[PDB]
């Protein structure tokens, strides 16, 4: 007896988006509404209506589609998704049966700009520039470290890192890189 | 505001009406009821003009829609239960422009039946005061006496009702009570006193 659907979709920055409605044969519907609500817009309506087949849009500007086909629930696309595109869509399909709902909450990730290098008296330097959301940088083994984040307006933050290890046994060390774009190990050489 | 609707406190075992009113020109398509629930909320019946009433098979024999139309809705408890007691939405559809709620939440009661027995002896007199409602009601005395013995108890039935007993054993009618003894007892914020008197002569 579902009536209602959370989700949470993530989506690489550039990259394809589909957000698909509650799963019920457009025979059996009555009313279909997609329902945008966008970071810094009002909310926003496409609407058809399945006995007449008619449409009606106040979503332009948004820059999403709607695809459509005969004899299946109009969906959501977005070839290439962007920062804008964060925000809030919802199918609310009704039947004689009642009202059913599927909402999303879409986040854009960015990866970030990774570099690494060597430095002066055993040095080395690490940054995961304006990612989204922040990365998180470790070290192998554990030096004289100190990080900091930076956030920038667009929601994207720069992570950096910088540390010295003493003379020792030490010549190797790895940069570590989490963020959900996907983790990296990046090796050094110590001068 | 958008829909116009009023929470209804009526009668259990009996007839109980939940409306809504949507004020607005753009004329709806369907009209569905929900009864909020954590998790989904449930489906119970939607009107279309092209489908007429359909109620889900859960309310089969419990409902029905007493105001047909997409501007105005009624659905009617024709006997209710305290399965019945909770939120219910009127959702209304229309082509082009989200929807509109209305939540209306539904209380049952029970009247109260109470119990007074008074016993008189050596001078002195028992008042044991019982009353049996729902929700609880609230037993007070207004004969006071500043002093006395008395204790109340209450019980949870059941049935979803409550009883409250509250005994007091005056010692002696003199400067323990004036010439009328009140059991005052408040049920959803309305207080009926019930007093009892002693007429002797010379
Ligand atoms: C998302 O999920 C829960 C449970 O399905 C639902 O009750 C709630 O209304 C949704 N959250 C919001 C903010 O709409
Ligand atoms: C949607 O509505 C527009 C403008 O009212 C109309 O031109 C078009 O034929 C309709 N298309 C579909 C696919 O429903
Ligand atoms: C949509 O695209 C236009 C380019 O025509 C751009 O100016 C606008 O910022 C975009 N809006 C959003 C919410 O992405
Ligand atoms: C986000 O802001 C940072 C800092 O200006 C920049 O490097 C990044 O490319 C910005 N824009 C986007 C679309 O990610
Ligand atoms: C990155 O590291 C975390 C633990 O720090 C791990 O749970 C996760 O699997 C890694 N992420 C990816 C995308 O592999
Ligand atoms: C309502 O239903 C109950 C059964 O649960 C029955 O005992 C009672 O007599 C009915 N009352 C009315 C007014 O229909
Ligand atoms: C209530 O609805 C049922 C359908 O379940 C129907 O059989 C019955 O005629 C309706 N009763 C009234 C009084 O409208
Ligand atoms: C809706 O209700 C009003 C009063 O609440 C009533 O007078 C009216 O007939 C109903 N509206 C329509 C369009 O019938
Ligand atoms: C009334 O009073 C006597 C004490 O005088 C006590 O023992 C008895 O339990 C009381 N009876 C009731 C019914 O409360
Ligand atoms: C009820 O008993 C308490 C002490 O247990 C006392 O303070 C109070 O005065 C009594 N009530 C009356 C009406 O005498
Ligand atoms: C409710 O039913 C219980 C039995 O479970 C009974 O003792 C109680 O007095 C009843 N109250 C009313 C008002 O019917």
């Amino acid at each position: 007896p579902l009536t209602q659907v959370n989700t949470t979709v993530s989506v690489q920055i550039g990259t394809k988006a589909l957000l698909c409605c509650f799963s019920i044969p457009l025979t059996k519907a009555v009313l279909i509404t997609w329902i945008i609500k966008l970071r810094g817009l009002p909310s926003c309506t496409i609407a058809y209506k399945v006995d007449t087949k008619t449409n009606e849009t106040s979503c332009l500007g948004r820059n999403i589609t709607w695809a459509s086909t005969p004899d299946h629930s109009p969906e959501l696309q977005i070839s290439a998704v962007t920062l804008q595109h964060e925000g809030t869509y919802t199918c609310e399909t009704v039947t004689p049966e009642g009202n059913f709902e599927k909402n999303y909450d879409l986040q854009v990730l960015v990866p970030p700009e990774v570099t690494y290098f060597p430095e002066k008296n055993r040095s080395a330097v690490c940054e995961a520039m304006a990612g989204k959301p922040a990365a998180q940088i470790s070290w192998s083994p554990d030096g004289d470290c100190v990080t900091t984040s930076e956030s920038h307006s667009n929601g994207t933050v720069t992570v950096r890192s910088t540390c010295h290890w003493e003379q020792n046994n030490v010549s190797d060390v790895s940069c570590i890189v989490s963020h959900l774009t996907g983790n990296q190990s990046l090796s050094i050489e110590l001068g | 505001v958008e829909v116009v609707t009023q929470d209804e406190r009526k009668a259990l075992h009996t007839t109980a009406s939940l409306r809504c009113s949507l004020k607005t020109s753009q004329e709806p398509l369907i009209v569905t009821w929900q009864k909020k629930k954590a998790v989904s909320p449930e489906n119970m019946v939607t009107y279309s003009k092209t489908h007429g009433v359909v109620i889900q098979p859960a309310y089969k024999d419990r409902i029905n829609v007493t105001e047909l139309g997409l501007w105005n809705s009624s659905i009617t408890f024709w006997n209710t239960t305290l399965e019945d007691e909770g939120c219910y939405m009127c959702l209304f559809n229309t082509f082009g422009s989200q929807k509109v709620s209305g939540t209306a939440c539904l209380t049952l009661y029970v009247q109260p039946i109470v119990h007074l027995h008074y016993n008189y002896f050596e001078d002195h007199l028992n008042i044991t005061c019982s009353a049996t409602a729902r929700p609880a009601p609230a037993i007070s005395w207004k004969g006071t006496g500043t002093g006395i013995e008395n204790s109340t108890e209450s019980h949870f039935h059941s049935n979803g009702t409550t009883s409250v007993t509250s005994i007091l054993r005056v010692k002696d009618p003199k400067t323990q009570v004036g010439k009328e003894v009140i059991c005052q007892v408040l049920y959803l914020g309305n207080v009926i006193d019930y007093k009892q008197s002693l007429d002797k002569g010379s």
